[PDB]
């Protein structure tokens, strides 16, 4: 029976008379079916801004109040589903019935609440596995430029859990959510498809926010792609969610501020940026034994201009964060399609969780490397020792690429790594061998299968499954033939 | 006797007051929140005067759910910190209640935070010679017991490394106790630092307050006034060695911008507030050792997005006495320490305090260094054919000091797996005249590259 | 030739200076650009 | 039932209107001219309300000449502009008048211009690469239906020999149609388009709207709009594949930072609107591909001063697709189609 | 203005005529001078709208 | 100020005096600091007039 | 009336007083100078600059 009416009607921005008991950051019913949210309160008006259309509303509308905080619905229903950061399902596929609610603004847990890290989280891209070990509860940033190959590595990750969803261990099932802000519709449609080719749209939930929107979504977008996460986090559950951009919503809040008559910073940026992305970053956690434990293993996505890592944004994400990988354009105009540079790509809180045959059949790739790196460099003007060594770099570099899509499980990634690192392939030429690298596989997966099932069980390689491996491999080398290759013999 | 908020603008709230009970300007009150999801008790503290009995006050709670017309009281002091002996080997918070155990604590007696700063009769200059096992700081920048030292870094530079390592070699063999201090930073170093604590032995002996980067910017302004408390009860009733550890002070001086922005004040430059300089010398001028009293302090500061010209780490620059730099340009040579030799001085360098054999060894080293830094354009756009002999044997010799002055760390066992060593300063002394002479021509650069002491360098020069 | 393939290498030094040069000069004129325009609107608005 | 007018400053003008009559956002009005010789009537739209009745709204010719307390009427209905098979081949201004052959079109049905790109089902997972009988293209940089393809170099190396390259093909192998729409125009430059256009015979199977470069702020944006509501209702219910030739993507930026800037509201860092992003969002999801037909585009950009790190360019390219290239040595060489196949790439 | 007023009467009557402006730049700047003395929001080096 | 009297009194009377600044940069602050807190329009720079 | 110019560069290059005698001038010149010295010092500044 509260009502009011709205005095002033801005482009972006409403003021709303009358009205004297509301709640701060109440939601506010419009005549239109519209909802807005209020942030200022005075003796006189209360100011509110608009979410979704605001076309609709004009000055001397009716308002109401919902008597109800910030929040959003939330329950097990939303798995396979398409919906926008309000929650009404924006495809037609049907209705959505949740089970409780849940508000945006809510404290993270403290210190005493934690727990350190030990479960390792695979991916199916194995030149970071090896490279920069990921360990669920723990985040990551990806930071790059434009047309570099983000977003597949995004859906490969989302994508690599089909065994483990298959699995059916409540303790090893792990969902996903996947955001979008200011991003194109097909390019939508077109990730929707690709994930219901892999039949992994079943586990997901996908919030969309076009780019033709008006900047309330833009805002509100990150809040409740990660308030359903936070809600199953307290069952035991463990949580994925990836951040398509942190960019847009950044300038759309620079946007609203400048429309709500704000002083300005650096470059018209406010200085309460580093607040919300703190916050947000600081809302995932690995809970303790007491609680029940769980994991918001976070991927923010930020994107860079001519590789300014110097600017405002990514060194607050930076700091913020606890890794970094870092993809260069250059890289990837050569061909190589996992471009990352190890040169400044590091993760500190990685390593413990990594399996052990892991950390030990990788044998310090990293200053193999760099030395290539260097050695290519000082070669570039211009000794076997020389040679031989920018030969195994080649090999190295060269084994590192991956084709679309394809994420592979553990076993062959270490096997693969086990073969890299060893030392084979020296004589076989280059050209021929990516096909070789999945062939051997192949076979291994026909005969000899058991193998992987010692690696599935005890994690580590013994003796006896490397001498057996060794005796196929040389005993298939000479199966193969290539335009240029022959077997070493 | 009772308020009415009359405004509600975010962490910042206007109450009005009857005629005679106004309050002070600074003072504690009380409100509650009564909605069933989120009730809670806030506390407020008034900021300024407004006239027509109304004040403006800030917030150490999130203000949602809060409904105008709402009922508050007046505790009629300021706000207190339980103190006394026996808190350490717990954590608190910026209000001061126990995270573990809730009624922790609660009998103790209490003191305020706002202090006045001790008379300038008492205060006495002093300089003592601190010794770190480190090549860096023992050569050019050495530390001093009484005085404040200050840690200047970018973004992603390594600087909590330095932290632990800092803690490590000062906290094992101290006889007093510590207190350290958390400003906007993030909880996993805060378990890590617990749990490296916890098996230390040394937990028992110091105290912690933690205030995080997702609490409210009113609460991120307190937790070193809290800090302060309890290190002057240390150290004027008991008498004992204090020290001290703070980190982030910028993230300080970014919760005082943002608050001033919504008290609304006019910006003064590149968006700050005026008096920053004030507040930060109010809260700089009360660490002070007296002539009977002894305290350290050792703090951390950011450099936002590497730009050194920036009021906020300008005017904190001018009240420290030994100041250490790193730079993005080391970081990516490979240098961990990672620190620049020509942005770092100490005021106790010189010959009558140190002595006449460190300061010319010194004065050769940063004239070799400059030398460098002039010639590296010229190096760079052609390559060292160009110069002359002399100069040629100079930038070699100038590669070489710059390449062995990183040392092997303390706590990087958790990456690279190389236990650490500390280095007596005569060694250090030694082979830096050694090297400024030059009897290490032959040779290779690669053999100078974490090592420690000279012995270490020449077992490994065998290694190639 | 050394000559030949020296001078060759100084050419191929000296243009991504010149463009790492055109960057920075880029970036400096749009923060000045910045900076006055807020100054000024900081200063009419300030009545 | 009648409003006044208030302010007359500038361009901008301020209305107050009778209670409960108050129109909506984006809507028209009209108010006459009649003292002096300078007689005419001018057009203008709702922008913002001001509260207590007050309205204040754009202009969109001169507002030299008028008086304080005119009367004001309101159409009730958003811009609307005539559509059909019949408008091809003939001019047409931003209002829809025919410049050629005035009270033309009057009997044609009219539609609005503001409209809502299509809902998130009608899209299409998939890219099909449109092809055409050009071999230059098609090896190195294919085109993409209902895409983007950016232009830029012209330097007057023959791109109108492109442009009409591009309208009978389309007219040929394809059986669809062209229309061209300019928003910065200098009078001569478009008088010798037409002028060369008819000499051609292709003024029949192509529609032309031309925006004068001198003209109060309002008409740079609304050109381009009435052009995409032409091309979508010949893609709908025609059924037939159209393209749409727009050229000067630049200054349309600047006529709405021009706008913003009248209206008052603070800009942001190298001077600029607060809300470019969205509207050029809206722009570029205007056109898409649906029920088997399709929307190509062909863009010409201006880069500020070959700063790619401009906010303007950053922003524009962020819809692209393809680029093309148009070199100054190749047709030197003898090489009459223009392209550089070095500095062309395409992302399909 | 006038320059250009004085100039279109010959110009409509079948006869050539040719125009210089010696500047432009201090009309600019004269039209910011009037424009700032009264209100008007300001731009870019504060240029009028 | 202070200092400059007291150098001005011992001036008067025939003798001559020596006064040594700190810092001018630091009180040019306070003043700015000062007149921006009383409601004064700020000058180029933030420097008021 | 005159200024003294001493940049960090000279003091770390080894010049103790770091003072460069390009930029650094005083409008009295010889005449505070007892003559003496006047005649001894000459133009050394113009000699230093050169
Ligand atoms: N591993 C890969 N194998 C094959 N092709 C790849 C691989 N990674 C990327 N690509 C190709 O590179 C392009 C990647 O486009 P993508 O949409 O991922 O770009 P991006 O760098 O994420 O930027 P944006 O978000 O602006 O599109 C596609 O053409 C894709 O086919
Ligand atoms: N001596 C060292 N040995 C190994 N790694 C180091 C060393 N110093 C720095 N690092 C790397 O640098 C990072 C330190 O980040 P840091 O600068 O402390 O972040 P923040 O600035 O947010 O505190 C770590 O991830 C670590 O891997
Ligand atoms: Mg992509
Ligand atoms: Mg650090």
């Amino acid at each position: 029976e509260e009502i009011g009416t709205v005095i002033d009607a801005g482009d972006g921005i409403a003021h709303v008379e009358g009205l004297p008991s509301v709640m701060t950051q109440e939601l506010l019913e419009f005549p239109g079916g519209v909802l807005g949210v209020a942030l200022n309160l005075d003796e006189h008006s209360v100011g509110a801004v608009i979410l979704g259309e605001f076309e609709k509303i004009e000055e001397g509308q009716q308002v109401k109040r919902t008597g109800e905080v910030l929040s959003v619905p939330v329950g097990d229903a939303f798995l396979g589903r398409v919906v926008n950061p309000l929650g009404q399902p924006i495809d037609g596929q049907g209705d959505i019935a949740a089970e409780t609610r849940r508000a945006l603004e809510l404290q993270a847990p403290s210190v005493v609440q934690r727990q350190s890290v030990s479960e390792p989280l695979q991916t199916g891209i194995k030149a970071i596995d090896a490279m920069t070990p990921i360990g669920r509860g723990q985040r990551q940033l990806i930071i790059g430029d434009r047309k570099t190959g983000k977003t597949a590595v995004c859906v490969d990750t989302i994508l690599n859990q089909r065994e483990a969803w298959l699995t059916g261990d409540p303790k090893q099932q792990v969902r996903c959510v996947y955001v979008a802000i200011g991003q194109k519709g097909t390019t939508i449609a077109s990730v929707k498809r690709a994930l219901e080719e892999g039949g992994a749209m079943e586990y997901t939930t996908i919030v969309a926010a076009p780019a033709s929107d008006a900047a309330g979504f833009k805002w509100l977008a990150p809040y409740t792609g990660s308030a359903i996460g936070q809600h199953w986090m307290y069952n035991g559950k463990h949580v994925l969610i990836v951040f398509d951009d942190l960019s847009k919503q950044a300038d759309a809040y620079r946007a609203i501020s400048l429309l709500l008559r704000r002083p300005p910073g650096r470059e018209a940026f406010p200085g309460d940026v580093f607040y919300l992305h703190s916050r947000l970053l600081e809302r995932c956690a690995k809970l303790s034994d007491e609680l029940g434990g769980g994991s918001m293993t976070g991927l923010p996505i930020i994107e860079t201009k001519a590789n300014d890592i110097s600017a405002f944004i990514p060194t607050n994400v930076i700091s913020i964060t606890d890794g970094q990988c870092f993809l260069e354009s250059d890289l990837f105009n050569q061909g190589v399609r996992p471009a990352i540079n190890v040169g400044v790509s590091v993760s500190r809180v990685g390593g413990a969780a990594q399996i052990k045959a892991m950390k030990e059949v990788a044998g310090s790739l990293r200053l193999d490397l760099s030395q290539y790196r260097e050695l290519e460099a000082f070669a570039a003007f211009a000794d076997a020792a020389s040679k031989a060594q920018l030969d195994r770099g080649a090999r190295l570099v060269e084994l590192l690429k991956q084709p679309q899509y394809s994420p592979l499980a553990v076993e062959e990634q270490v096997v693969a790594i086990f073969l890299g690192t060893q030392g084979h392939l020296d004589s076989v030429p280059v050209e021929d061998v990516q096909r070789f690298e999945s062939e051997l596989l192949e076979h291994v997966k026909a005969s000899h299968s058991d193998i992987f099932d010692g690696i599935r069980e005890t994690k580590k390689l013994s003796e006896e499954a490397e001498e057996k491996l060794v005796s196929v491999i040389n005993e298939f080398k000479k199966g193969f033939q290539a335009s240029d290759g022959s077997s070493v013999v | 006797t009772a308020g009415r908020v009359v405004r509600i603008t975010g962490p910042v709230v206007d109450v009005e007051f009857p005629r005679g009970s106004v309050p002070e300007l600074f003072n504690a009150l009380h409100a509650e929140i009564t909605f069933g999801a989120l009730a809670k008790t806030l506390t407020l503290e008034v900021a300024q005067h407004l006239g027509d009995s109304l004040v403006r006050c800030i917030s150490m709670q999130p203000t949602d759910g809060l409904v105008r017309g709402v009922e508050v009281t007046d505790t009629g002091a300021s706000i207190s910190v339980p103190v006394g002996d026996g808190v350490k080997g717990h954590v608190f918070n910026a209000l001061g209640d126990c995270l573990d155990d809730p009624g922790y604590g609660k009998d103790f007696e209490h003191w305020s935070i706002h202090r006045k700063p001790p008379a300038f009769s008492d205060l006495e200059p002093r300089t003592e010679m601190l010794e770190t096992g480190l090549k860096v700081v023992d050569l050019l920048t050495p530390y001093v017991r009484g005085g404040k030292i200050a840690l200047f870094g970018g973004a992603g530079v390594g600087k909590t490394v330095l932290i632990q390592e800092m803690i490590n070699r000062i906290a094992r063999n101290f006889g007093g106790t510590s207190v350290f201090a958390g400003v906007g930073e993030r909880t996993r170093e805060g378990n890590d630092l617990w749990v490296e604590l916890a098996d230390a032995n040394v937990l028992k002996d110091t105290a912690l307050v933690f205030g995080q980067m997702d609490e409210p910017p009113g609460t991120r302004m307190r937790v070193a006034l809290s800090a302060l408390t309890m290190a002057e009860f240390f150290r004027d009733e008991q008498g004992q060695d204090v020290l001290l550890f703070i980190d982030n002070i910028f993230r300080f001086t970014q919760a005082g911008s943002e608050v001033s922005t919504l008290l609304g004040r006019m910006p003064s430059a590149v968006g700050y507030q005026p008096t920053l300089a004030d507040e930060m010398g109010e809260l700089q001028e009360r660490i002070t050792s007296t002539r009977g009293r002894s305290i350290t302090s050792m703090q951390a500061v950011y450099v936002p997005a590497d730009d050194y010209t920036d009021p906020a780490p300008a005017t904190t620059f001018a009240h420290l006495d030994a100041t250490t730099e790193l730079s993005r340009a080391v970081f990516s040579k490979g240098i961990f320490p990672a620190v620049d030799p020509l942005a770092s001085s100490s005021t106790i360098l010189d010959p009558a305090i140190v002595g006449d054999e460190h300061y010319r060894v010194a004065q050769e080293v940063i004239r070799i260094l400059q030398r460098y830094k002039d010639l590296q354009d010229i190096i760079a756009i052609l390559g060292i054919d160009e110069l002359s002999e002399e100069d040629k044997q100079l930038v070699n010799r100038a590669r070489r000091i710059e390449r062995f002055l990183s040392q092997n760390m303390m706590a990087a066992e958790q990456f690279t797996g190389q236990p650490g060593s500390t280095v007596p300063l005569k060694e250090t002394i030694e082979a830096f005249d050694k090297l400024t002479k030059g009897e290490f021509d032959h040779l290779p650069e690669q053999a100078f590259f974490l090592i420690g002491g000279l012995d270490d360098l020449a077992k490994k020069a065998e290694s190639l | 030739a050394s000559r030949r393939r020296a001078m060759k290498s100084a050419t191929d030094n000296a243009d991504d200076l010149i463009k790492a040069l055109t960057l920075a000069a880029n970036r400096e004129r749009q923060a000045q650009i910045t900076q006055e325009i807020s100054e000024i609107v900081g200063g009419a608005n300030a009545l």
